[PDB]
């Protein structure tokens, strides 16, 4: 029967990422015994535009932390060529706090985002691959360019690629400690060989992007799950998740939880569920928990009141105010300080603005010295909904999301803990006089 | 807090323009594959990586490895000075032989973080910017390392060592000190991203190739 | 200090168009010299040639 309600409990025959825990062999052997790099060929030879339907049919939406609709962006590369070579680029930045899923695609299923890369550049028409990986990846980037080495010497890329007649390369670019760097046109800048910072949209990297060429930004979860839709078909995919919510989701869930891990689950599976089966809930039971900020810092955190009844997926954490994200759930009991976690957060931030822009570059300063004199308790009442301004002229103001990503943890947390803000004042002021 | 290092340059006897520095014969092999990567005319898109190349060679990366690297990719120095103080992985001053850098975001300092860089403080006998007077160690805090599962992680010199305790870092920091490497990865009994008991998932036989295929393909 | 015996030193007039302070200085008398008004003209923008795959425009720092 169509239309699922109770969705979250999938078996392991429907996980397309099945070496998530390295249990089995990393090198391209493993891979092909595990289904990778079979009828790439047919794949390919199917043509770009059964490829992108596939993605359309599936209803894959961008796993990177937005959730723009795959198939429609893929799509927007479907032009004739106009002289200038196309360019698809992973995106395997991986900076976002509570988020480690694109670090275990990359070290533990590499041919996976190699099959996935070669399928995506045939989707786009792109000439090679560039997969932007973090710095600090280092490990992981030279297990990448095994994979890559072995695809490359059985001739599962490169020139012709297959029996397939395309050629295709596939390079690995490191960055050197930069969370901006993930933004897309950031990242495009960093592998130009500049600052990395976020260009303004428009134009849209498929009309300009890297080297000024055409160019396709796509998460390294969105690109690895591209040969699985293909083979198993878009209609498979979807049957998964609420409508609009598609298909299996790569969980982080850390924190306050007996077991943090990582795990691959259906999309819409409520939050309880996922914390209390595959985290080992919280310690001190799932009445000691205090706060849950369900998609990474970038998302505003929701309290116990809402964490029991609300499902993971986009439109179901929209609803909730806050945002699915990077789908990197942390986890905070009761036991903890719930200001200073958004301090931190902030403080993060502010450490990771490029500066190029003025409402990031002065704002989210500005609201780093103010959370942290709400941590002490130093500041006065007026000024939390003054803070609460401050946000609010920061967010939409900026070139990058990054702004955003900074004023909608404040936002949270003044939504939903403001009396603690209040107390923490008066008890500051009353030690104090 | 506020970062401590300045991003302007003074010259010193020891970083000059004249300190000396020179690729080696391989780093210049490397430095050729590393070239072509990139489309002919966009010879710059190899700044990130070669500069990066040259503080593994050197170790860190002084006011003439910036100009050596100008000079071969023919880019305006001021361009790589730029790259070299945007990024934070580049090291614009001599760090110690072993750079300890332990995670202290919120997901990481929600498993008590402090307690490992507490533990690192007092086994080394230094702060959370200096270098151990033998020139051996140097310890920072740094953002997250996409290793938050794995809280308390900290990273060295390219080994992320996760799962951390305050026995755990110390025995680390023994073992680095004797001459010895330590092997990378949970200290917990779990090398993985797996939880900590049971495996939830991911137990069945992985299925063979071909078996969720659609007809017609 | 700085003095002057020029009468006329600090006048100035305000004209809506060219031709009515041709009017007032030809009815009171006065020599005059007309400067026609210089516009700037106007300019193609495009934030994109910043980027250009082949051209000069694109910009080495940002
Ligand atoms: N995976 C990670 O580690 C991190 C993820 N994030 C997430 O990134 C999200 C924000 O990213 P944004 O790119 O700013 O969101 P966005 O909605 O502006 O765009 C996301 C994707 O959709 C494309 N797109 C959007 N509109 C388009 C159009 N009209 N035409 C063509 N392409 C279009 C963009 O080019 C981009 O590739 C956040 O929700 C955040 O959760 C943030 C930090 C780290
Ligand atoms: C500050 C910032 C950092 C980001 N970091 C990443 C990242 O590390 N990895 C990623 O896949 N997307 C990151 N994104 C979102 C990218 O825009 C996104 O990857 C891109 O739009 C394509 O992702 P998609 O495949 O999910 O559509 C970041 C966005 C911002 C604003
Ligand atoms: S919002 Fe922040 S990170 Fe993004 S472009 Fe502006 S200053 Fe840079
Ligand atoms: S917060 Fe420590 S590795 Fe992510």
């Amino acid at each position: 029967a169509p239309k699922k309600t109770s969705f979250g409990s999938l078996k392991d025959e429907d996980r397309i990422f099945t070496n998530l825990y390295g249990r089995h062999d990393w090198r391209l052997k493993g891979a092909q015994s595990r289904g990778d790099w079979y009828k790439t060929k047919e794949i390919l030879l199917k043509g770009p535009d059964w490829i992108l339907g596939e993605v359309k049919t599936s209803g894959l939406r961008g796993r990177g932390g937005a959730g723009f609709p795959t198939g429609l962006k893929w799509s927007f590369m479907n032009k004739p060529s106009d002289g200038r070579p196309k360019y698809l680029v992973v995106n395997a930045d991986e900076g976002e706090p509570g988020t480690c899923k694109d670090r275990e695609i990359i070290r533990h299923d590499p041919h996976k985002l190699v099959e996935g890369c070669l399928v995506g550049g045939r989707a786009m028409g792109a000439r090679a691959a560039y997969i932007y990986i973090r710095g600090e990846f280092y490990n992981e980037a030279s297990n990448l360019q095994v994979a890559i080495r072995e695809a490359y010497e059985a001739g599962l890329i490169g020139k012709n690629a297959c029996g397939s007649g395309y050629d295709f390369d596939v390079f690995v670019v490191r960055g050197a400690g930069a969370y901006i760097c993930g933004e897309e046109t950031a990242l495009i800048e960093s592998i130009e060989g500049k600052q990395g910072k976020p260009r303004l949209k428009p134009p849209f990297p498929a009309d300009v992007g890297v080297f000024g060429c055409p160019t396709t930004v796509a998460n390294v979860e969105t690109v690895a799950v591209s040969p699985t839709i293909c083979r198993r078909g878009g209609a498979w995919f979807a049957s998964f998740g609420r409508e609009r919510n598609s298909g299996t989701k790569l969980f982080n869930i850390s924190g306050h939880v007996n077991h943090p891990c990582t795990v691959e689950e259906e999309m819409s599976v409520p939050l309880k569920e996922l914390i209390e089966k595959h985290a080992g809930g919280v310690i001190g039971g799932w009445d000691n928990l205090l706060a849950v900020i369900p998609g990474g810092s970038s998302t505003p955190l929701i309290p116990k009141s809402v964490c029991e009844t609300v499902l993971m997926d986009f439109d179901a954490l929209v609803q909730a105010q806050t945002g699915l994200g990077t789908a990197a759930v942390i986890v905070m009991d009761r036991s903890t300080d719930i200001v200073k976690a958004i301090a931190r957060l902030i403080e993060f931030y502010k450490h990771e603005s490029c500066g190029q822009c003025t409402p990031c570059r002065e704002g989210v300063d500005w609201m780093n010295k103010v959370m942290a004199r709400f941590v002490k308790g130093d500041a006065r009442p007026a000024e939390i909904d003054s803070l609460w301004e401050i946000s609010k002229q920061i967010e939409g103001h900026t070139i990058c999301a990054l702004g955003d990503g900074a004023a909608w943890p404040v936002q949270g947390l003044i939504r939903h803990f403001r009396p603690e803000l209040e107390e923490r004042m008066q008890q500051f002021a009353l030690q104090h006089q | 807090g506020a970062g401590g290092a300045l991003f302007v340059h003074r010259d010193t006897p020891e970083n000059n323009p004249d300190t000396p520095f020179d690729f080696t014969p391989e780093n210049y092999k490397r430095i050729e594959a590393i070239v072509k990567n990139y489309p002919e005319g966009h010879k710059a898109a190899a700044v990130l990586p070669v500069l990066d190349l040259a503080q593994r060679q050197n170790g860190w990366l002084p006011i003439s490895a910036m100009n050596k690297v100008a000079e071969i990719l023919q880019v305006p120095p001021m361009r790589v000075y730029e790259v070299a103080t945007f990024y934070t992985m580049y090291n614009r001053k001599p760090v110690g032989k072993y750079h300890i850098q332990v995670c202290t975001t919120t997901p990481c300092m929600l498993r008590n973080s402090d307690s490992i860089l507490e533990a690192i403080q007092k086994k080394l006998g230094i702060k959370v910017g200096e270098t151990t007077p033998d020139k051996l160690f140097t310890l920072i805090e740094v953002e997250c390392l996409g290793a938050c599962v794995n809280a308390p992680m900290v990273q060295i010199n390219d080994n992320y060592y996760e799962d951390l305790t305050p026995k755990d870092i110390e025995e680390i920091i023994d073992e680095l000190k004797a001459g010895k490497i330590p092997k990378p990865g949970p200290r917990s009994g779990r090398f993985s991203c797996e939880p900590a008991g049971g495996l939830t998932s991911l137990t069945e036989p992985p299925k063979g190739p071909g078996f969720g295929v659609q007809a017609g393909l | 200090w700085s003095s002057t015996a020029d009468p006329l030193s600090n006048l100035v007039l305000t004209f809506s168009t060219k031709e009515d302070a041709v009017a007032f200085a030809e009815k009171n008398g006065w020599s005059f010299d007309v400067e026609e008004r210089k516009v700037p003209k106007p300019k193609s923008k495009s934030y994109g040639a910043n980027f250009s795959w082949n051209k000069r425009t694109r910009v080495s720092t940002k």
